[PDB]
């Protein structure tokens, strides 16, 4: 055949292209509409078909008809088989509407979608040189439906280059420096940031000089840069000697030792000069502490098999290091133990999260009053968005670590997951330790983030936030990007604190009792069972503005327990900020699972790093950054782009076009299917559904290949809802990809009503103009042929049809309008070449005979009139009466609204 | 590096042109659009009621009939002239019967007199109209050799199980000869022998005469060639024994080349209704008087209670008498018309304005 053998070289070639645009899964949510719309195309087939097998078969028992005259029909048979068979070829002349192209169709237009997202230069980060790779092809429509975008404070709004600002040493706060986050935290406060800001900034100018040349005066280092020295606390370049005592002395000398020390970065050699050092990690902020103590006066080079070498003031000594447990993010911390010599002792310094050390913090050696003071010291910082980091330290006889090191080379250096022993001797060591201080590290926005989230939020995205650095800095960071804008409060749901005492429980019942509460006085939704159907129903839109703030334990409690769970869920459908802290990867991929699976949403999960790649492969668009070493989170990803900034157009512009291309391209492909086979079927109606076909062998296999298959990919890859300017500054009309109202089975159901009477009035105007004489032919030579009649339908519906898929483009570009005369001029052309050959034998002269004759061109206007009336009425009686958001916007600009701009334009760009 | 090449199609900024509906350029669309068809409409119509035609059914011309000048019943002949429509004029009929053939079902001649109170100019057809007589059957239409139209001497193998358009119950008789034009087509063709003359009445002078040769597309001549059989093992179909009662022989071989009456046959038709030109006449006017026709009675009717008869007429250049196109033209322009009326006074009395930047759905 040619209806299936020529798909399977489009089906490879369409693979062949990917393949090439890649050198250089899991399905859509409309592909299950899709899979319903065909199965109840084949419904409709069934039925006509079943139809046109019962009426022939009725007329087998009637009258003395002329045809057991004529046709030597006398056979035994008129029901039992001979309906049978006539409806089985019925079946197979409809095989029509038994779409096997739209599997490719889709396919192909996916692909072109994903090809025009890749080449994109707007969605390409010079600095790094990474273009916007989409990893997976099928989901590109997908991006045009999300309403929850699960953020991530690790590289995603934050650029990984860390900034020691801070640290607290003994109850003294050595530091001070003045950033945006500052600012921005003066500016919610209400105080002037101009002026205040400018003196700030020269009196940390001054100090630093003052620090610089204290240092200078002090000793000598062999890596000391005036580049390199963002700490600007003259605090302690005095307390280093003996400015200030000896018990604040030695306590930040063995806090400066720790920073030098308790590290994992490599060191190499500076390429251009040998004797400057250019130490690499994977962690920064283990390469911000190792640079600030270096500079400070702490030099730390080389690595020995046995031992670190490490620069004192001025002293090249070595130490002994004995062991070292790395860092990992269900552990927040990272230890070493060394030997201190006076049966030398064994020190073990660590360092981790603020709640954690606490957590794992001694109660018998402490001062009983520094506790408060360093956490005083260290919630100061996060206010102000400086994500802190505790340092514990502890004494041990060679007996106990002897012990500890029997422990570790029975278990540690075994087999068969031998991870969890591990953690078990790590925990074992690590539960008894003192507190020496606290350090302050800060790390600005990437470029435009406040307005990509200013246009995220304001397109009726609910996007949240799974941070992890700790509840206050993930606060202060909301407020300066725009998650967390003025005028709204923020209900919290720490279950410690202050929040304890009211309802003093297990945290079982105190999370119940306070999200039960909130939910009561914010709204009236207490329930469990059937809120949740409401909930469900009602397709989500953000309302009386408000903010959760949710912690590491508070999460891992709302959604341990059922109904937990649920009232998690309907608190957490507020507007548009959802904070949880401390949370752990697998937190993190439970509440994006809980999210998507429960009330069937659609969820991005934009992340970077290789703790959050559960997030991104237990979502259903999993946005990849590439941003640090940790290129694990690109590779397991649906997508890659440079950085944060660039959601916002991959969102509000290629999503929303992708969505409404494919909501468009979907109907009008059963419409053109439908506009042939029911004419098909009208033909029917007459010759008492005997089995004829009305058009020729060669209309089966080429109206929907070549004749009306373009237009519909061109318009549903090449169509510009509105150009990408004013979707940038008009995001709100992302808003109809997000209540459903684009793509509903009411939409294409109407779609193929529209069909059926469009080829009702495609094969019923021929046969009017044939019906009272049948000799149109000006000549009177005489058309009278079934295919000449075919000629006459397959002309008028070809053309309706491309008219209809012109009308309900958005753009008419050069492209779509010149395929689609050219899918015309292919019909008559072909219909020409082909007709003109021996190969043709019964028709051999369609285009000489039917196209030279006016009746045909008489009629074919009107059809093409009376095909489009309905449809272009009901339009223009609902864009100027009942005009949706698009249409407004559409007058707008046109207008001139919005011809300032320039077309490459986004709001996301300094 | 990886830069993707900026251009004007591959950064989606095609020049391009965005139309919205807004009433100051859909007006004047609709009033374009129904001036022009109802302008088309009324010329169609004008041009379309001068045509005139005369359609005479004679399937009763044998049981029904007398042997002296009868009237046809008004429930037969239909004269439709542009100049007299008060003008009934029933035409005579008349039955000359011939006992020398023994098909009974159907014989004799058939004398149809009518009046045409005008004149046709240049170009008179003369089709014969068939109804009831189904011709668009899938067994029906797909049984003819292509081969034999050809002109191709192809035998049984290649002519009962071709390919799906082939003779398959009348392929070979009973003497194990082939057809030569086999198939239900070729099988069941117009036997009524139509005369080469309308004789006049009123001045046998000048009859006024008709040519069987031009009633088919020319370009049919190039398809239709002429057999290449040796007479020897080919029979005529079984319904066409009475044309040739000896068989076919060294001369009796029908040249389908130049035979147009079956050229035209080979077409079946796309409906119950059936016209097909059978005689055609280029030269002459048809002056306005009383014309005779003969007409054989070979071709069976009744036995389907089918009809068939004669349609005389001039045609025009949408063909023969149908206001079809005519009334649908004027329907399309006053429904354009009316639409354009209902959006003027909906605009009228609803109106709003164009760019209300105030009517969004998120603004209010
Ligand atoms: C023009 O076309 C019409 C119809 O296409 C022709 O009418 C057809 O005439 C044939 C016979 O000439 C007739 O065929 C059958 O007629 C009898 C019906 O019962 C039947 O007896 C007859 O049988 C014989 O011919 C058979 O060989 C065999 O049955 O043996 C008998 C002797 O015992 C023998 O007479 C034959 O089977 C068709 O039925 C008839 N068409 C219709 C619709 O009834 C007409 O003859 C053609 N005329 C010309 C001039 O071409
Ligand atoms: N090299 C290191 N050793 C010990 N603790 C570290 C560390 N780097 C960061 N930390 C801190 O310890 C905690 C451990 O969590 P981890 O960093 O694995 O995931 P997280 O989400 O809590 C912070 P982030 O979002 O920056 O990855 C972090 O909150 C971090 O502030
Ligand atoms: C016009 O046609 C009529 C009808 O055939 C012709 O009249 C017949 O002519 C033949 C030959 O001349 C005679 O044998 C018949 O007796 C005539 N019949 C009648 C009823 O008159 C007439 O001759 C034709 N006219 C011309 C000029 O050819
Ligand atoms: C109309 O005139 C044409 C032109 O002569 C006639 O066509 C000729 O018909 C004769 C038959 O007597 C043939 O021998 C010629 O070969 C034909 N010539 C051409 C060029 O076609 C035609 O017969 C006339 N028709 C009528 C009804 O009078
Ligand atoms: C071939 O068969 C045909 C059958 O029509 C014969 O034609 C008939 O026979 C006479 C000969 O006496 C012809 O002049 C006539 O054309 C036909 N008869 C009648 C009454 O019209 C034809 O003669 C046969 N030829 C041969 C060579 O056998
Ligand atoms: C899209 C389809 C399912 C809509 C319904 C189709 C109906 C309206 C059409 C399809 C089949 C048609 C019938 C086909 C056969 C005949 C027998 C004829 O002697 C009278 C008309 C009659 C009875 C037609 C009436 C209209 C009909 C029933
Ligand atoms: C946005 C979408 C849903 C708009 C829908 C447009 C189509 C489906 C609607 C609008 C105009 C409607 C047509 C208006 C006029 C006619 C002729 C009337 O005698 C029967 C109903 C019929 C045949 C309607 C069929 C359905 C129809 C074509
Ligand atoms: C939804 C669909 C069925 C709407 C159909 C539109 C209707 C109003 C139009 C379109 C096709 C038209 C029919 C086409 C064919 C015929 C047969 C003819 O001998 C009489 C007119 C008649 C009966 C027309 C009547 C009006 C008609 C039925
Ligand atoms: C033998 C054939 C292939 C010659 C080419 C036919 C085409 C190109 C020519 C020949 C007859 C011409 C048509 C004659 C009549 C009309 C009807 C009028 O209302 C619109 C123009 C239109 C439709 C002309 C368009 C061009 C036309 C269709
Ligand atoms: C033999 C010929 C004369 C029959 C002609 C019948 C014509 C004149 C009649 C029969 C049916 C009628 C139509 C029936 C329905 C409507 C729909 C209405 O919204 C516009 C008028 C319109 C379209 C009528 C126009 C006139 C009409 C088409
Ligand atoms: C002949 O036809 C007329 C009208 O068509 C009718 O009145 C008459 O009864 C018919 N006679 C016969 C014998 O059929
Ligand atoms: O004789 C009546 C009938 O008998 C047989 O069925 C066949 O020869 C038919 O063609 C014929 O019409
Ligand atoms: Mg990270």
């Amino acid at each position: 055949g040619f209806a299936s053998v020529p798909l399977i070289v489009i089906v490879i070639i369409t693979a062949i292209k990917d393949g090439i645009e890649d050198s250089r899964t899991k399905k859509s949510r409309i592909s299950r509409e899709l899979n319903f719309s065909v199965i109840l195309n084949f419904v409709l087939l069934f039925i006509l078909c079943f139809t046109a097998g019962i009426v022939n078969g009725v007329y087998y028992k009637q009258k003395p008809r002329s045809r057991d005259y004529f046709e030597f029909g006398t056979i035994g048979g008129s029901a039992s088989t001979n309906g049978f068979v006539s409806f089985w070829v019925a079946v197979i002349l409809y095989q029509s509407l038994v779409p096997i192209s739209l599997y490719i169709s889709v396919e192909i237009i996916k692909t072109a979608q994903a090809i025009f997202i890749y080449t994109d230069v707007l969605l390409y980060n010079a600095k790094l040189d990474y273009p916007c790779t989409p990893k997976s092809w099928n989901i590109s429509d997908d991006l045009g439906q999300i309403e929850y975008i699960f953020s991530d404070k690790t590289g995603t709004l934050t650029q990984n280059v860390m900034e020691f600002k801070k640290c607290t040493i003994n109850g003294v706060s050595y530091g001070r420096a003045y950033t945006e986050a500052l600012a921005g935290l003066r500016k919610r406060q209400g105080v002037d940031v101009e002026s205040e800001g400018r003196r700030e900034k020269e009196e940390i100018a001054k100090d630093r000089e003052t620090m610089i040349d204290e240092l200078r005066s002090m000793s000598d280092n062999t890596q000391f840069c005036p580049e390199d020295l963002t700490f600007v606390s003259k605090e302690i370049v005095e307390d280093l000697k003996g400015s200030s005592g000896d018990h604040q002395q030695k306590c930040c000398e063995h806090f400066l030792l720790a920073l030098a020390l308790c590290h994992s970065v490599l060191v190499e050699p500076n390429k251009d000069d040998p004797k400057k050092l250019d130490i690499k990690a994977q962690s920064p902020d283990e390469s911000a502490l190792v640079s600030t103590a270096r500079q400070l006066g702490y030099s730390f080079v080389g690595s020995s098999k046995s031992g670190l070498i490490v620069e004192i003031q001025g002293v090249q000594k070595e130490f002994q290091v004995l062991n070292v447990l790395e860092f990992n993010s269900s552990r927040k911390r990272m230890s070493c133990i060394i030997k201190i010599p006076g049966e030398p002792k064994a020190l073990l310094i660590c360092k981790g999260a603020d709640s954690v050390i606490y957590s794992r913090l001694d109660r018998t050696q402490n001062d009983a009053t520094l506790l408060e003071k360093t956490a005083l010291h260290l919630e100061e910082y996060a206010t102000e968005g400086l994500r802190t980091l505790c340092l514990a330290q502890r004494e041990l006889t060679w007996s106990e670590y002897e012990r500890w090191v029997k422990t570790y080379d029975v278990a540690a250096a075994s087999v068969t997951n031998r991870e969890e022993e591990l953690d078990k001797v790590t925990d074992v060591i690590e539960r008894e330790l003192i507190l020496l201080g606290g350090t302050a590290i800060e790390d600005r926005l990437q470029d435009g983030v406040p307005d990509s989230i200013a246009l995220l939020a304001e397109a009726g995205i609910k996007l949240w936030v799974l941070t992890g650095d700790k509840v206050e800095t993930a606060i202060n960071i909301g407020f300066s990007c725009n998650v967390l804008n003025n005028d709204m409060e923020l209900l919290v749901v720490k279950a410690s604190g202050e929040d304890v005492e009211e309802f003093g429980s297990d945290p079982i019942q105190v999370v119940n009792n306070l999200v039960t509460k909130y939910l009561r006085e914010k709204f009236g939704m207490s329930g469990s069972e059937e809120e949740l159907k409401e909930a469900k129903r009602e397709h989500g839109l953000p309302q009386g503005n408000f903010a959760v703030i949710i912690d590491g334990d508070a999460l891992k409690v709302a959604l341990n327990g059922e109904e937990m769970r649920r009232k998690f869920l309907l608190l957490c459908k507020n507007c548009k900020a959802v904070l949880c802290c401390r949370v752990s990867p697998a937190q993190k991929a439970a509440v994006v699972k809980l999210v998507k699976k429960t009330l069937d949403v659609m969820t991005l999960a934009i992340g970077d790093g290789s703790n959050d790649v559960a997030m991104i492969q237990s979502a259903d668009v999993g946005v990849g950054i590439a941003g640090e070493e940790g290129r694990q989170a690109v590779m397991c990803s649906d997508y890659a782009i440079g950085q944060f900034r660039y959601v916002t157009r991959l969102v509000l512009v290629h999503g929303k076009w992708c969505y409404k291309r494919l909501a468009e391209m979907i109907p009008q492909f059963f419409y053109k299917n439908v506009i042939f086979t029911l004419s098909l079927f009208w033909y029917g109606i007459y010759n008492n559904f005997d089995g004829s076909y009305l058009f020729e062998y060669t209309y089966l296999t080429f109206y929907n290949l070549a004749f009306t298959s373009v237009p519909v990919i061109l318009l549903a890859v090449l169509d510009q809802d509105v150009s990408d300017t004013v979707s940038m500054l008009v995001p709100q009309l992302y808003r109809v990809g997000i209540l459903r109202k684009e793509w509903n089975q009411t939409k294409f159901l109407w779609y193929m009503l529209d069909g059926v009477y469009q080829s009702v009035i495609c094969f019923f105007f021929p046969y009017l103009a044939y019906h009272k004489n049948m000799v149109v032919t000006e000549n009177g030579l005489g058309l009278d042929h079934r295919y000449f009649v075919g000629v006459f339908v397959t002309a008028i519906a070809v053309t309706s049809c491309n008219f209809y898929v012109f009308m309900e483009q958005y753009r008419w570009d050069w492209f779509c309008g010149l395929f689609i005369c050219l899918s015309l001029a292919v019909f008559y052309g072909w219909t020409g070449i082909w007709t003109s050959s021996s190969s043709s034998n019964e028709f051999y002269k369609g285009a000489a005979r039917v196209f030279a004759q006016p009746a045909y061109w008489a009629v074919l206007f009107v059809g093409v009139l009376f095909c489009l009336l309905p449809r272009f009425t009901i339009d223009c009686i609902r864009k100027i009466f009942y005009p949706k958001d698009i249409e407004i916007v559409r007058e707008m600009w046109l207008r001139g609204d919005f011809d300032l701009y320039p077309q490459g334009y986004d709001p996301t760009d300094p | 590096n990886r830069r993707p090449k900026e251009d004007a199609f591959t950064q989606q900024r095609l020049a391009a042109i965005n139309p919205v509906l807004t009433p100051r350029t859909v007006l004047p669309l609709y009033l374009l659009i129904a001036v022009v068809f109802v302008i088309v409409g009324g010329c169609i119509l004008a041009q379309n009621s001068k045509v005139d035609e005369v359609t005479i059914y004679y399937q009763d011309c044998m049981t029904n009939a007398t042997s002296s000048w009868s009237d046809i019943p008004s429930e037969h002949w239909q004269f439709v002239f542009h100049k007299y429509k008060t003008y009934n004029t029933a035409p005579q009929w008349r039955f000359v019967d011939d006992e020398s053939d023994d098909f009974t079902k159907q014989r004799g001649t058939c004398q149809i007199r009518f009046t045409t109170p005008s004149d046709m100019k240049n170009n008179v057809y003369l089709n014969y109209v068939l109804e009831k007589f189904a011709a668009n059957h899938r067994r029906y239409v797909l049984s003819f050799s292509e081969d034999q139209i050809r002109g191709e001497d192809a035998s049984y193998e290649t002519v009962h199980d071709a390919t799906g358009i082939n003779c398959k119950p009348l392929s070979k008789n009973a003497d194990g000869k082939i057809y030569y034009p086999c198939g239900l087509i070729a099988n069941s063709m117009f036997n009524d022998t139509f005369p080469l003359q309308l004789t006049n009445v009123g001045d046998t002078s000048n009859n006024y005469s008709l040519t069987n040769k031009g009633i088919n597309w020319e370009s049919d001549k190039k398809r239709y060639k002429k057999t290449k059989y040796n007479y020897t093992q080919i029979a005529p179909p079984p319904y066409w024994e009475k044309m040739y009662p000896d068989g076919y022989n060294e001369t009796n071989i029908p040249d389908i080349q130049d035979w147009e009456e079956f050229q035209n046959w080979m077409r079946p038709g796309a409906f119950d209704k059936i016209t097909k030109l059978i005689r055609i006449n280029k030269n002459d006017t048809l002056p306005a008087g009383e014309y005779q026709l003969d007409i054989g009675l070979h071709w069976p009717v009744l036995e389907f209670n089918g009809k068939k008869g004669i349609y005389l007429t001039h045609g025009s250049h949408l063909g023969g008498r149908n206001p079809f196109l005519g009334i649908v033209y004027l329907i399309g322009g006053c429904i354009c018309a009316a639409m354009a009326l209902i959006l003027l006074t909906f605009w009228l009395f609803g109106g709003r304005k164009i760019a209300d930047a105030s009517s969004l759905s998120w603004n209010m």
